[PDB]
RNA sequence: CUUUAAUGUUUGAUGUUCUAACGUUGACCCGUAAUCCGGGUUGCGGACAGUGUCUGGUGGGUAGUUUGACUGGGGCGGUCUCCUCCUAAAGAGUAACGGAGGAGCACGAAGGUUGGCUAAUCCUGGUCGGACAUCAGGAGGUUAGUGCAAUGGCAUAAGCCAGCUUGACUGCGAGCGUGACGGCGCGAGCAGGUGCGAAAGCAGGUCAUAGUGAUCCGGUGGUUCUGAAUGGAAGGGCCAUC
RNA sequence: UGAACUCGCUGUGAAGAUGCAGUGUACCCGCGGCAAGACGGAAAGACCCCGUGAACCUUUACUAUAGCUUGACACUGAACA
RNA sequence: GUUUAUUAAAAACACAGCACUGUGCAAACACGAAAGUGGACGUAUACGGUGUGACGCCUGCCCGGUGCCGGGAGGUUAAU
RNA sequence: UUUUGUAUAAUGGGUCAGCGACUUAUAUUCUGUAGCAAGGUUAACCGAAUAGGGGAGCCGAAGGGAAACCGAGUCUUAACU
RNA sequence: CCAUAGGUUAAUGAGGCGAACCGGGGGAACUGAAACAUCUAAGUACCCCGAGGAAAAGAAAUCAACCGAGAUUCCCCCAG
């Protein structure tokens, strides 16, 4: 039988052109007033997954 | 249900007519794809009149430089 | 505890707002700061309001 | 025991030492108070972090009435 | 509108009687040689009781489970995240149930900026007034102060004082530090729009370092985004936020 | 019952040696006795700890639940006050 | 008298007697999806449960807590 | 064998003979190797047939964006050195 | 009161067994979630009823997307 994708991971990562994955930053859901604007601005755009935790992502979603 | 038609695989249908049902017979895009777009992937020779299809600004220069008139 | 948090809403423009903390017991009146609305792209009287 | 507590360490110190070529924006000294002070082409942020404001080589100087350490950059 | 009388009009808590559902482990009769069961007469209950669905309460009667780690064996006690100093061997880092302390905030002025200022503690003289309140001069010079621990720092004052104010601004961000990662932090300059100053300038909160929690789920406002035939909508998304 | 050509002592040594070092002593082999040692044999310690193991048992631990108990609708009908 | 057949025979269990308690007969209660059985072909001098444990002298104060029992005005309160 | 460490007086084995433990199926990424190449390639099936059809598909040659949408650009943003 | 329940006799089938496969009625737990209660294992094991040579399903109150498919079933894709 075929491999099943870890769907939760499929809803948190997207495959870029090279091979790496874009993901949304943590710490931008609630408790925002105490955080500085500079943080919240820097956390807004998407970000690339680090080379340490890339193998864990590549395993859990083998399709795309 | 939208495709990205390569302009390299443009003149492989029916002379110079590429509506949708004609393009579908050439096996370039899937069956359940109503909307589709011609991007600048390089290389056209023959004149192709691209009817009923969305075309890119780079491909609009190329297709017309080859000869064919869009819409 | 004690110090609650408030929603500074604009007057002239869209319902864009800021959020600050406020001590309600010591200062029972309302704020009326002049902060920047980025939808209208101009400084506007931002009035205090509840969440 | 009554105690058995400590904070995480802050990694404070001279990151770029004297003579080292640094790029415009490079942090030279992370510290608490102005032990070192900002000289020529060197800034001083809210955290008292001295950083390069120009591409050049770091220079440590000891000048002033109170004999303080200053950090300059010369291209 | 209040406040209330007679009649029509619309329903309800109660009950009390009724018999026809229902009950009958009252009595008899028949299938019938039978204390079963059915049927039939007949009394006594009688629309209650009982039984079905829904529903609140109760429920170790019964079932499935949970009941943390560190630990100079385990238990009891103590600790678990964040900040400061030493341990830490002159960069960074560095343990122990090693040695000492703090934090889970505070503030529309305690922020901004402009313009000023200088402290402690004594000495001597002076009404009530005395060691000490307020005044004068002299002495010392940062022992002071810094919204809170400790550290490093500050007279160019970051100290204490006033005058206007809202930069505790939106979009970014060259280039660095620090983390296994999640993350965290420092940041000149650009666009837009303010404040303060006569202008150079300074301003993306507070002298810095604690004041804090991921995801999921859901709420609240916004929105050139999506909308299961089409038009809307719901519901999602994106932005702000709880 | 790993194989044995299967001594004492003092030391050493995964920390109590038939087996290592140094030393001492001892012809080869039965038979009857004794049980100090072979950390002798017998049971993957039952004490203690550990496992995000098991089982039963307790309870005002969490969750349910049979049973018991309350109303609504149903089987369920006519008067009048 | 009974008890751990196979390491415990006892002070343990039972016991006659004693109290509280439920039960009005289609009894309480028990076994049982139910029909139905037992209780009992018994009917409160009976039956079930709980404790205590021949016999003699006795058995004191507390109803705040947990349970039980009664009361129904008031508050809160599900389905509908 | 397990260990920081075993002649260890820690584990296991009386001996011999036989048997006894990284497998199989489909998906997937990477390395080698062979085919053909901006192409490669078929699946069930139809063939009696390891031929040959059948390209339904799949994958690649284009990505950015949450998405509409635009596309050698595009996203961000009022606009980006 | 007729009648019904009954009770005889007679025709006519049924009864039981059997490896798997099929449809229905009931229906676990270990296990996984590195604990565990939603969830998983799984309508799986098992129990029961009716089958037949197959059984079930079946000729649209189907699903498409302004074009159109024209019953069910089974296999390969769409698509982890
Ligand atoms: C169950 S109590 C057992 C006593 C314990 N064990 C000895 O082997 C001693 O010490
Ligand atoms: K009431
Ligand atoms: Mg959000
Ligand atoms: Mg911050
Ligand atoms: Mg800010
Ligand atoms: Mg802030
Ligand atoms: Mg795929
Ligand atoms: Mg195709
Ligand atoms: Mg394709
Ligand atoms: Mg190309
Ligand atoms: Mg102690
Ligand atoms: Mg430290
Ligand atoms: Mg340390
Ligand atoms: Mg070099
Ligand atoms: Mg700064
Ligand atoms: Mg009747
Ligand atoms: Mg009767
Ligand atoms: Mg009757
Ligand atoms: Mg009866
Ligand atoms: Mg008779
Ligand atoms: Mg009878
Ligand atoms: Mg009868
Ligand atoms: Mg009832
Ligand atoms: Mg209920
Ligand atoms: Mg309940
Ligand atoms: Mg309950
Ligand atoms: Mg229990
Ligand atoms: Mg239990
Ligand atoms: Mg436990
Ligand atoms: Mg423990
Ligand atoms: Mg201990
Ligand atoms: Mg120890
Ligand atoms: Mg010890
Ligand atoms: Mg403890
Ligand atoms: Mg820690
Ligand atoms: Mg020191
Ligand atoms: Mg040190
Ligand atoms: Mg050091
Ligand atoms: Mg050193
Ligand atoms: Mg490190
Ligand atoms: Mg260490
Ligand atoms: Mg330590
Ligand atoms: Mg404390
Ligand atoms: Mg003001
Ligand atoms: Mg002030
Ligand atoms: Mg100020
Ligand atoms: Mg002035
Ligand atoms: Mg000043
Ligand atoms: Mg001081
Ligand atoms: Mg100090
Ligand atoms: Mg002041
Ligand atoms: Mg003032
Ligand atoms: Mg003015
Ligand atoms: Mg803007
Ligand atoms: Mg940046
Ligand atoms: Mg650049
Ligand atoms: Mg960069
Ligand atoms: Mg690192
Ligand atoms: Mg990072
Ligand atoms: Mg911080
Ligand atoms: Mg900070
Ligand atoms: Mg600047
Ligand atoms: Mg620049
Ligand atoms: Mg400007
Ligand atoms: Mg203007
Ligand atoms: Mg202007
Ligand atoms: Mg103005
Ligand atoms: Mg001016
Ligand atoms: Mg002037
Ligand atoms: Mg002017
Ligand atoms: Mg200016
Ligand atoms: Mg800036
Ligand atoms: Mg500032
Ligand atoms: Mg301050
Ligand atoms: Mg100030
Ligand atoms: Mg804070
Ligand atoms: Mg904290
Ligand atoms: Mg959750
Ligand atoms: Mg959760
Ligand atoms: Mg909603
Ligand atoms: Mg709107
Ligand atoms: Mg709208
Ligand atoms: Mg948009
Ligand atoms: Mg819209
Ligand atoms: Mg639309
Ligand atoms: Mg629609
Ligand atoms: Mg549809
Ligand atoms: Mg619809
Ligand atoms: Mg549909
Ligand atoms: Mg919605
Ligand atoms: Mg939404
Ligand atoms: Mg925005
Ligand atoms: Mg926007
Ligand atoms: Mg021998
Ligand atoms: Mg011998
Ligand atoms: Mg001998
Ligand atoms: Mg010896
Ligand atoms: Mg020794
Ligand atoms: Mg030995
Ligand atoms: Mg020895
Ligand atoms: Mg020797
Ligand atoms: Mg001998
Ligand atoms: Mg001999
Ligand atoms: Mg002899
Ligand atoms: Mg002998
Ligand atoms: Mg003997
Ligand atoms: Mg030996
Ligand atoms: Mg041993
Ligand atoms: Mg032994
Ligand atoms: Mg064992
Ligand atoms: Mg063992
Ligand atoms: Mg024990
Ligand atoms: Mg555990
Ligand atoms: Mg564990
Ligand atoms: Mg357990
Ligand atoms: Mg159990
Ligand atoms: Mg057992
Ligand atoms: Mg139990
Ligand atoms: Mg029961
Ligand atoms: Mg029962
Ligand atoms: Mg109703
Ligand atoms: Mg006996
Ligand atoms: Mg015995
Ligand atoms: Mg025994
Ligand atoms: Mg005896
Ligand atoms: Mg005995
Ligand atoms: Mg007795
Ligand atoms: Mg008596
Ligand atoms: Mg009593
Ligand atoms: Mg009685
Ligand atoms: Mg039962
Ligand atoms: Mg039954
Ligand atoms: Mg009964
Ligand atoms: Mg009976
Ligand atoms: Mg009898
Ligand atoms: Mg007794
Ligand atoms: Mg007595
Ligand atoms: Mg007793
Ligand atoms: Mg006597
Ligand atoms: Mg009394
Ligand atoms: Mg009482
Ligand atoms: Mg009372
Ligand atoms: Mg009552
Ligand atoms: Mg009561
Ligand atoms: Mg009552
Ligand atoms: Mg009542
Ligand atoms: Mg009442
Ligand atoms: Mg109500
Ligand atoms: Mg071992
Ligand atoms: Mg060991
Ligand atoms: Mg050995
Ligand atoms: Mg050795
Ligand atoms: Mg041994
Ligand atoms: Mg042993
Ligand atoms: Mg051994
Ligand atoms: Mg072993
Ligand atoms: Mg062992
Ligand atoms: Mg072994
Ligand atoms: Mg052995
Ligand atoms: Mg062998
Ligand atoms: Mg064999
Ligand atoms: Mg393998
Ligand atoms: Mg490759
Ligand atoms: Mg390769
Ligand atoms: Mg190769
Ligand atoms: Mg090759
Ligand atoms: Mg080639
Ligand atoms: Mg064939
Ligand atoms: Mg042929
Ligand atoms: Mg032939
Ligand atoms: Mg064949
Ligand atoms: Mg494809
Ligand atoms: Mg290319
Ligand atoms: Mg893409
Ligand atoms: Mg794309
Ligand atoms: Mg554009
Ligand atoms: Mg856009
Ligand atoms: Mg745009
Ligand atoms: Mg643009
Ligand atoms: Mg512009
Ligand atoms: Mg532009
Ligand atoms: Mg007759
Ligand atoms: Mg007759
Ligand atoms: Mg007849
Ligand atoms: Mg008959
Ligand atoms: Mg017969
Ligand atoms: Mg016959
Ligand atoms: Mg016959
Ligand atoms: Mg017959
Ligand atoms: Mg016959
Ligand atoms: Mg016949
Ligand atoms: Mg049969
Ligand atoms: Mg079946
Ligand atoms: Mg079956
Ligand atoms: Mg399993
Ligand atoms: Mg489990
Ligand atoms: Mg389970
Ligand atoms: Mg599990
Ligand atoms: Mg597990
Ligand atoms: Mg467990
Ligand atoms: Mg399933
Ligand atoms: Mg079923
Ligand atoms: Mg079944
Ligand atoms: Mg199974
Ligand atoms: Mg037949
Ligand atoms: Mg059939
Ligand atoms: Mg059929
Ligand atoms: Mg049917
Ligand atoms: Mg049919
Ligand atoms: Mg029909
Ligand atoms: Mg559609
Ligand atoms: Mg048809
Ligand atoms: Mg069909």
């Amino acid at each position: 039988p075929k491999i099943k994708t870890v769907r939760g991971a499929a809803k948190r990562f997207k495959k870029t052109g090279k091979g790496g994955f874009k993901h949304k930053h943590a710490n931008l859901r609630h408790i925002l007033t105490k955080k500085a604007t500079k943080r919240k601005r820097h956390l807004r755009p998407k970000a690339m997954v680090s080379k340490g935790d890339l193998g864990l992502v590549i395993a859990c979603l083998p399709y795309a | 249900i939208t495709a990205e038609i390569r302009l390299s695989d443009l003149a492989k249908v029916e002379g110079g007519v590429v509506d949708l049902n004609t393009l579908k017979a050439a096996n370039i895009i899937g069956i359940q794809i109503e909307f589709a777009k011609v991007i600048l992937a390089g290389e056209v020779t023959t004149p192709v009149t691209v009817r009923g299809l969305r075309v890119t600004k780079g491909a609009r220069a190329a297709i017309e430089a080859a000869g064919g008139k869009i819409e | 505890g004690i110090r609650e948090k408030i929603k500074l809403v604009s007057s002239a423009g869209t319902g864009h707002f800021y959020t600050t903390t406020k001590n309600k017991r010591t200062k029972p009146e309302k704020l009326e700061l002049k902060k920047f609305d980025p939808v209208v792209r101009q400084h506007v009287i931002y009035k205090e309001a509840k969440i | 025991t009554r105690n058995g507590r400590d904070s995480e360490a802050k990694r404070l110190g001279v990151k770029r030492f004297g003579g080292e070529s640094v790029l415009a924006g490079s942090i030279i000294v992370r510290q608490r108070g102005t032990k070192f002070h900002a000289g020529a082409n060197v800034g001083c942020g809210r955290d008292h972090t001295l950083f390069a404001k120009a591409d050049g080589k770091v220079k440590f100087e000891v000048k002033g009435p109170k004999n303080r350490k200053f950090i300059s950059i010369e291209a």
